[PDB]
């Protein structure tokens, strides 16, 4: 049995308002290579983001 | 049901004084308790009066065949030691099947 | 000036020397004895309250002073003389010195119309004194005086007499109070908790446990609950904190986190903040507090009072039980909460259970507060009823009077004289196994039984954790003295030098603390917690500290000068974490160690110089200690000691190990206890070995004590010879085993000789044992008292008369006198009668209650007391001889746990028999050497031939590098014998030399009081029971043996019905009863009409015999007498 | 990433919780005992190591060097201040399973400087 803990590094919780410009700066990258086409309801976002 | 003179032998000590069983002792407060609540039941006794003396019969009842009632208070005697009721006598170890048959 | 390697052995074993010159074996039972009578009876008088009783008139009664004088005695004239304790002894008093207490009673009525009387030394109780203690008659006598008083100057006293019984206090283990230990039982729903036995210094209640714990894991996070005393629900330690007046999470998170750039601890106590935030002032806290208690008031009023009074009486009362004491409860529990953070974080170790760091030794001097606090609150309970009861009626009353003293007086005799420790009603809660009867069998057992420790976890619990020998153990607890039994690892014993603190006040340590730089908890900021160090003492946060180093190094200073600080103080620093923990209180074991220069001893050679004549110019151990040359480390301190085993692992080495300590052992060999300190070569023994002789040298014959000529004792074995060791340690110098042996020097051959000592057992040489070779006197006392208790019947010691007494038995009384007790000399058999007792009647008006001899025994009477007991009847006590001459199946043991019974004894032309006609004294097998590997057996053995042919005694002290089998073996060939100890032997029944080249030479045996006359027993159709007729239970009821289920099961596999049924039917118990065959259920017969009845039938004809066992018929009986109807069918 | 800090109310002195302002799309820390409110400087609410990647260096301290009982070693001088003895000693912390890893510690006064080889 493998968990998401057992093969977690380090879980946190951040207030991204708006994707594009995200909190990090080295997840920049693929957050806007994933964004630049609509794969899912961007009206139906949180700004409380999961890293 | 009180039982026969073998079952609680009323052993004589060094002396003359004749001690009696732990079973004797509780047949006692059972026939105390008893005659107390026939006479309150027959002459001048409160509703609540009955009901506690009601109560101290049951006590003393269940402690003759069961002294280790959880939470209940254990059947005292002289010297501060609770009385071994006829479950105690055949309990377990020691008691009459495993210790005597 | 430094003590060279070539003089150490000296030096040491003469400081060791000089320690029991000054201390003794049972310093800690005098010491805490003494503490308990000088400090602990006054401050429980005073500590007790003020009675006030008032109708209006009333009176206060403070009891101010007490007086404790000399034990005495006062018969019947009134007389008044001292009571010596071998006349308590003799007479079955109980050696007691009267306790008067002075009393003020003030009246105090209206219009400032108060005068005080004061009664000086009102008589409160009776307390029992400690033999050898300060107020015991023997204190400070010399060997000459105690002689002259018929005592044993070697008699370490350390005990009580109580109605006779010499009654020794065991030394009760318990968890140490007022310290934070954090556990994490796997089992729970808590995860962590830190649990705090807080107690007040004088104690007055018992120990209030405060438990902080985390809830684990699975709301969102781990909560942190508290559990406090009276209130049966857990209790955010949030809501404690504002109950207290602490409100903001701010000063909260001051109090209990002390480093704000550690989010860690911050994000696992946000969790409990989160989950109290409805509840943010003090009041709505207390209701909380008080709503969740285990009675809600129905008003928030009384609740928040009962929330008040829990908060500041039941919570931590170590830390203060005053008002405004909140800020360092606050403070306390913050510590708690740290602490339990620092264990979940694992920034810190969970604490051991086992550590002796976190264990105290309850004495006798603390036991007997316990009984006196509470027997001295149940006297003022009395007084203050009887007081009432006159006072109601508007009139003076007597004091003298009021203070009924059979409350202490007896109190103290019954708990000392049975053992159950508590109140004579509680009976079930109170605490068996303290208070034992001191064992006299042999010096060695009395010593260890006066130095012996117990852990009352309960023999029942099979959690091998307690049993185990922790490593804390080490100098404190003998690593081999222990029961082999059921209590295995939690009966103890004291290592040699070993010492309990008695106690003391931590006033002058505060206070100097105060003048030092030393910052109060209530005067610091939070903030300065952080980088300062903690100081506790005696559990209690006192304060913060800049420099914690040089504050230990004055304080060490200060304890090494006899300064303000006292021997047995402990202060230890931890370091990672940044306590300092000092200790004061009473029951911590510690032990000497010498200390330790840059890497030199202090112990310089000066030091021995004065030690050596320590009988000229009084230089004694105590200067050492003053000299600041030797410690007292208890086991918390030595967690921070770094010890040297010896000087030499002071020298410069080519990889140096530590080259930083800071202490040294005395002698290693000091880890042993008394008993383990006769076995010699134990470190070349297998440990159960010397663990099994541990036990075994307690039951050796000797001459247990020196004064034994009048001493009634029960039971008492005394050797017609005995002698000391050849081959013997440096520590029996001071056990007084030279003095008072319990063996003797036998010439053994470990050999297979004719095949009678295989497996475990001994040919012993008949003609040695005709020479007197172990040899012993069997005394036996027996006690009788005539009473006169009222005139319905009296007893006397007369002459019983066929013709008067009716229970005379058919043994002759013509051995006895007019008086009825027998003469001495008078040779007596089994059933014999020694007392003639007769008793007056309500073989008329005297019925015989003679005292026999117990069955089977045949010795001469040794000697006949008479006297008068406590209340005044004539009282007999008579001491019978019998000479016990070793036989077959009499139990032997060397000091190496080599037990055997002599299987043979054969005369010396029958032993084989050396060049030079030496035969062995005892011969015993070599098949219990290998498995064993008791070597020491072997190397005591070759060390004794070589002590018995050089002229000296043997040193098996066990780490000695100047002494190793090469060295011996070198020794005995030049007294022209075999290196290795063995020897041509020839056949004694032929003569001819035997092929093999037997192992013999002298080694220290002892005889055990296991002789086989005491243990045979026969049955044959003897005494039965009265509740069930079956046998009797023992050799002397003449019982019978039981066959049990065990029996039962084994000859149900072997088939034998017939045997089982003679086994638990016929030789056990047959009977007969009727039965109905309609009912079942026994009858009424009538043998001798021949008319049986069913009354339950009404039937008369069919009735039926069986042949069934009593306790069959006990049992159906006793199951109707539950209302169940067991009714045998017999179709 | 790092752990994130408890932050208290500047009236109340209780702790400041995380809020959301939907009017401008920012973060907010505001107390729930009184009306205060801040803006925040980390964006960051919460953080979890599982990894318990913690610098044990920074739990060390200085004052260990005076322990008695440790061992010291002349092999691996102070980088800081060029003492030869050092102390040192294995992590003995829970949560640390590769905990044979040792930790030096100058013995110097007023050094106190702590490394790991
Ligand atoms: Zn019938
Ligand atoms: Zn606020
Ligand atoms: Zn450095």
């Amino acid at each position: 049995h493998t968990t998401l803990r057992k093969v977690t590094a380090n879980t946190a919780i951040y207030y991204d308002p708006n994707p594009q410009s995200t909190v990090v700066a080295e997840d920049q990258e693929w957050v806007n290579v994933y964004y630049e086409m609509p794969d899912f309801d961007v009206a139906r976002i949180s700004p409380w983001l999961l890293r | 049901p009180v039982p026969p003179l073998s079952v609680r032998p009323a052993v004589v000590m060094q002396g003359s004084a004749r001690n009696q069983d732990d079973l004797t002792h509780k047949l006692a407060d059972i026939v105390k308790i008893n005659n107390q609540l026939r006479r309150n039941e027959q002459n001048g006794a409160a509703a609540h009066v009955i009901a506690e003396d009601v109560k101290l019969l049951q006590f003393h009842v269940a402690t003759m065949v069961d002294n280790e009632l959880p939470g209940l208070p254990r059947a005292m005697q002289k010297s501060g030691r609770p009385l071994k009721s006829l479950k105690q006598r055949l309990k377990g170890k020691e008691g009459r099947v495993r210790g005597n048959l | 000036d430094e003590i060279t390697p070539d003089l150490w052995q000296e030096a040491c074993w003469i400081v060791i020397s000089s320690y029991f010159d000054e201390k003794g074996l049972v310093r800690q039972q005098l010491d805490s004895f003494d503490e308990f009578i000088q400090m602990s009876v006054q401050r429980i008088v005073e500590d007790a309250p003020p009675i006030d009783l008032q109708a209006p008139p009333r009176y206060l009664l403070k009891f101010e002073q007490i007086y404790l004088s000399k034990p005495t005695h006062w018969e019947r004239d009134g007389a008044p003389s001292p009571m010596m304790p071998n006349e308590a002894r003799l007479r079955n008093l109980t050696y007691s010195a009267p306790l008067y207490v002075d009393i003020t009673k003030t009246v105090i009525k209206e219009g400032e119309e108060q005068l005080q009387t004061q009664h000086q030394k009102t008589f409160i109780g009776k307390i029992p004194i400690m033999l050898r203690s300060t107020y015991c008659l023997l204190n400070g006598l010399t060997d000459r005086d105690l002689c002259e008083l018929n005592e044993c100057p070697l008699d370490p006293g350390g005990y009580f007499i109580i109605n006779g019984s010499e009654k020794v206090l065991i030394a009760q283990e318990k968890m140490a109070t007022n310290t934070v230990y954090v556990f994490a039982k796997k089992d729970s729903k808590y995860a962590y908790t830190g649990e705090c036995r807080s107690c007040l210094e004088n104690s007055s209640r018992p120990t209030s446990t405060i438990w902080v714990s985390m809830l684990a894991r699975g709301a969102i996070g781990q909560r942190i609950v508290a559990t406090l005393p009276y209130i049966k629900q857990e209790v955010p330690i949030i809501i404690v904190f504002r109950a207290l007046g602490f409100v903001s999470d701010r000063d909260i998170l001051e109090h209990i986190i002390y480093d704000f750039e550690d989010p860690e601890m911050m994000e696992m106590v946000k969790p409990s903040l989160d989950e109290a935030f409805v509840i943010q002032e003090q009041n709505v806290a207390l209701n909380f507090i008080g709503s969740r208690g285990a009675k809600p008031g129905v008003t928030k009023e009384k609740r928040i009072k009962y929330a008040k009074e829990v908060l500041q009486k039941e919570m931590l009362p170590h830390v203060g039980v005053s008002d405004f004491c909140e800020t360092k409860k606050a403070y306390f529990l913050g510590y708690m909460v740290h602490r339990l953070l620092l264990a979940a974080l694992g920034r810190r170790e969970l604490d051991d259970r086992d550590h002796y760091g976190n264990k105290r030794l309850d004495l006798a001097g603390p036991l007997l507060a316990f009984l006196f606090r509470g027997m001295f609150k149940n006297l003022l309970k009395e007084v203050r009823i009887y007081a009432q009861k006159f006072i109601d009626r508007g009139k003076d009353f007597n004091l003298e009077l009021a203070i009924k003293t059979r409350i202490i007086s007896d109190g103290l005799k019954y708990s000392l004289a049975t053992g159950n420790w508590g109140d004579q009603k509680k009976a079930h809660q109170a605490r068996a196994g303290v208070s034992q009867v001191l064992n006299r069998l042999t010096f060695a057992s009395t010593l260890s039984h006066l130095r012996r420790l117990n852990s009352p976890i309960g023999r029942d619990g099979k959690l091998a954790k307690p049993r185990q020998l922790h490593n804390t153990l080490w100098g404190m607890v003998c690593p081999a003295e222990t029961p082999e039994g059921h209590a295995v690892g939690l009966v103890k014993n004291l290592a040699l030098m070993a010492y309990i603190s008695v106690g003391s006040q931590p006033s002058p340590i505060l206070e100097f603390l105060e003048e030092w730089s030393m910052e109060n908890l209530e005067e610091i900021s939070p903030a300065a917690i952080a980088d300062a160090t903690k100081i506790f003492v005696n559990g209690c946060w006192v304060g913060i500290h800049k420099d914690p180093e040089q504050l230990m190094n004055t304080l060490r200073k200060l304890r090494r000068q006899m300064d303000i600080i006292v021997s047995e103080v402990s202060m230890i620093r931890d370091i990672r974490e940044r306590e300092i923990r000092i200790y004061t209180d009473a029951g911590r074991i510690c032990r000497p160690l010498l200390i330790v220069e840059k890497q030199k001893l202090l112990l310089k050679k000066r030091h021995i110089d004065q030690l050596k004549e320590r009988e000229y110019n009084n230089y004694s151990w105590q200067d050492l200690v003053a000299s600041g040359v030797v410690e007292y480390i208890d086991t918390l301190e030595e967690e921070t000691v770094m010890l040297a085993m010896t000087p030499d692992d002071l020298q410069e080495k080519e990889v140096a190990y530590c080259s930083t300590y800071t202490h040294c052992e005395i002698h290693p060999s000091m880890i042993l206890g008394v008993c383990a300190s006769i076995i010699p070569f134990p470190d070349h023994n297998q440990s159960p070995r010397n663990t099994y002789q541990s036990a075994m040298g307690k039951q050796a014959m000797g001459v247990y004590i020196t004064n034994f000529h009048v001493r009634m004792d029960t039971l008492a074995h005394v050797l017609y010879y005995p002698q000391k060791p050849l081959v013997t340690t440096r520590s029996m110098e001071y056990l007084r085993f030279r003095e008072l042996p319990a063996g003797i020097n036998s010439i053994v051959a470990i050999a297979s000789y004719t095949g009678y000592n295989q497996e475990d057992s001994v040919i012993m040489n008949r003609s040695a044992v005709d020479r007197g070779f172990f040899r012993s006197v069997f005394y036996r006392s027996y006690k009788e008292q005539e009473s006169k208790k009222g005139f319905d019947q009296e007893e006397v010691f007369e002459k019983p008369t066929r013709e008067t007494c009716q229970g005379m038995r058919h043994a002759i009384y013509d051995k006895l006198d007019d008086d009825g007790l027998i003469a001495p000399g008078v040779r007596v058999s089994g059933d014999d009668v020694i007392i003639g007792k007769t008793v007056t009647l309500p073989r008329y008006t005297k019925r015989d209650c003679s005292t026999f001899l117990r069955t089977s025994e045949t010795g001469i009477v040794d000697q006949v007391m008479v006297t008068l007991n406590q209340e005044g009847y004539k009282f007999c006590k008579i001491r019978v001889r019998s000479v016990r001459i070793p036989q077959i199946g009499d139990k032997f043991a060397s000091r190496h746990g080599q037990k055997g019974t002599c299987g043979i004894q054969y005369r010396q032309e029958d032993m084989p028999f050396t060049c030079e006609g030496i035969t062995p004294d005892i011969i015993i097998n070599p098949h219990a050497i290998p498995s064993r590997m008791t070597i020491g057996h072997l190397i005591e053995c070759l060390q004794g031939k070589v002590s018995a042919n050089k002229g000296e005694i043997g040193d098996a002290t066990p780490f000695n590098d100047a002494v190793n089998v090469q060295k011996i073996s070198n020794l005995l060939s030049d007294y022209g014998y075999h290196l290795r100890g063995n020897e041509v032997l020839y056949n004694g029944f032929t003569g001819r030399k035997i092929t093999s080249q037997i192992f013999i030479g002298p080694t220290y045996y002892q005889r055990l009081k296991h002789m086989v006359d005491d243990k045979i027993h026969s049955r044959a159709r003897g005494p039965i029971q009265i509740l069930n007729r079956q046998p009797m239970e023992g050799r002397s009821r003449d019982g019978g043996l039981r066959f049990g289920e065990m029996e039962r099961d084994c000859q149900i596999a072997h088939g034998a019905a017939q045997f089982l049924r003679e086994r638990l039917f016929e030789a056990s118990d047959p009977y007969q009863v009727h039965v109905c065959n309609l009912c079942g259920i026994m009858a009424i017969a009538n043998t001798r009409t021949h008319t049986y009845e069913c009354r339950g039938c009404r039937n008369k004809t069919q009735i039926s015999l069986v042949r069934m066992p009593y306790a069959c018929k006990l049992l159906f009986q006793e199951l109707m007498s539950m209302s169940i109807a067991p009714r045998m069918m017999s179709v | 990433p790092g752990f994130v800090g408890i932050r208290f109310c500047q009236e109340c002195n209780n702790m400041l919780y995380p809020k959301e302002d939907k009017e401008n799309r920012i973060l907010l820390y505001a107390c729930r005992n009184c009306d205060y409110q801040q803006e925040a400087d980390n964006s960051c609410i919460y953080v979890n190591k599982i990894t318990h990647e913690v610098d044990e260096l920074t739990q060390i301290i200085a004052d260990v060097s005076q322990d008695p009982t440790l061992p010291r070693t002349e092999d691996h001088p102070c980088q800081k201040c060029g003492h030869k003895e050092a102390v040192f000693f294995q992590s003995h912390s829970a949560r640390a399973e590769d905990a044979m890893r040792l930790y030096y510690v100058c013995t110097a006064p007023h050094c106190g400087h702590r490394w790991t080889e």
